């Protein structure tokens, strides 16, 4: 399996985005990205793809051969979850 | 319209009825006539399937009319192009495999 | 850190516009600068952008990733 992860699908190669048989899409920020993101779908429609801009953290949109119809799923929070490796200015300014 | 002892279907679409004429539904007897062949290719007909809305009337096609020019089968990826291709070419190309599929 | 205060940002590649954190828009009339600002400007905000022509003295608008909804900011 090949899994493609990025944040600028509109600037990605068309064939790269089309090597998928199932889809799990999270939030995409910019409006201009939708111009080339409109091609991203293969077994969906436009009624559910218009609510990715407002998708909160942790949710996703899943459609493919494993689902009867597209659904918006609220994935549970992982336990344990990921950690961070970047500091904050306040910690350094404490001295 | 009546021809000799049965009926026939024409495909002209500018004739309209008059005001006050009654309306009736179509029975299976009149549905058979609309989806038939021209009374002469019956011995040279192949059965494919049945209509969808009523699933009561069979469908037949002429051998000479089908395999005489370009034939196309369409579909979508991840939707059965392999599956539909296999099934349709199985049910269509059994008795006369002499056609060419490069 | 790169906080560049300039009036001709078109000479910078437009790909860098995606990493900014807040967007500022004073009285703009020139075509290129305003077009570049709109080139990477968050959607859903049109009424406040077109009404800039009627801005009084000292009036401005400022919002972005730190301002969740559009705000008309007049600095004290
Ligand atoms: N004998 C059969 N009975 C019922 N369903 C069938 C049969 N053969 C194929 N199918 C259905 O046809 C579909 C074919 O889709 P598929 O071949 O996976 O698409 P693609 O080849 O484009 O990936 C399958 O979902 C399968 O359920
Ligand atoms: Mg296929």
């Amino acid at each position: 399996s090949l899994i493609v992860s990025t944040q600028r699908p509109s600037e990605l190669s068309p064939t790269v985005l089309a090597m998928c048989s199932n889809w799990f899409s999270l939030r995409l920020t910019n409006e201009r990205d939708l111009q080339a993101l409109r091609y991203a779908m293969e077994s969906g429609n436009e009624q559910i793809l218009k609510q990715i801009s407002g998708l909160p953290r942790g949710d996703a949109v899943a459609f493919g051969s494993a689902f009867n119809l597209p659904v918006r799923i609220s994935i549970n929070q992982a336990r344990p979850g990921p950690k961070s490796s970047d500091a904050v200015f306040s910690e350094e300014w404490a001295n | 319209k009546r021809e000799l002892n049965g009926y026939v279907f024409i495909s002209e679409d500018w004739r309209l009825p008059a005001l006050g004429s009654s309306a009736v539904p179509l029975t299976s007897d009149f549905l058979n006539i609309i989806y038939s062949i021209d009374k002469e290719e019956l011995p040279k007909a192949v059965e494919l399937g049945v209509d969808s809305r009523t699933k009561t009337v069979k469908i037949f096609a002429s051998v000479d009319k089908l395999l005489s020019r370009h034939l196309a089968v369409l579909g979508s990826t991840g939707y059965g192009k392999s599956n539909f291709n296999a099934l349709l070419t199985r049910k269509v190309s059994e008795k006369y495999p002499n056609s060419r599929i490069v």
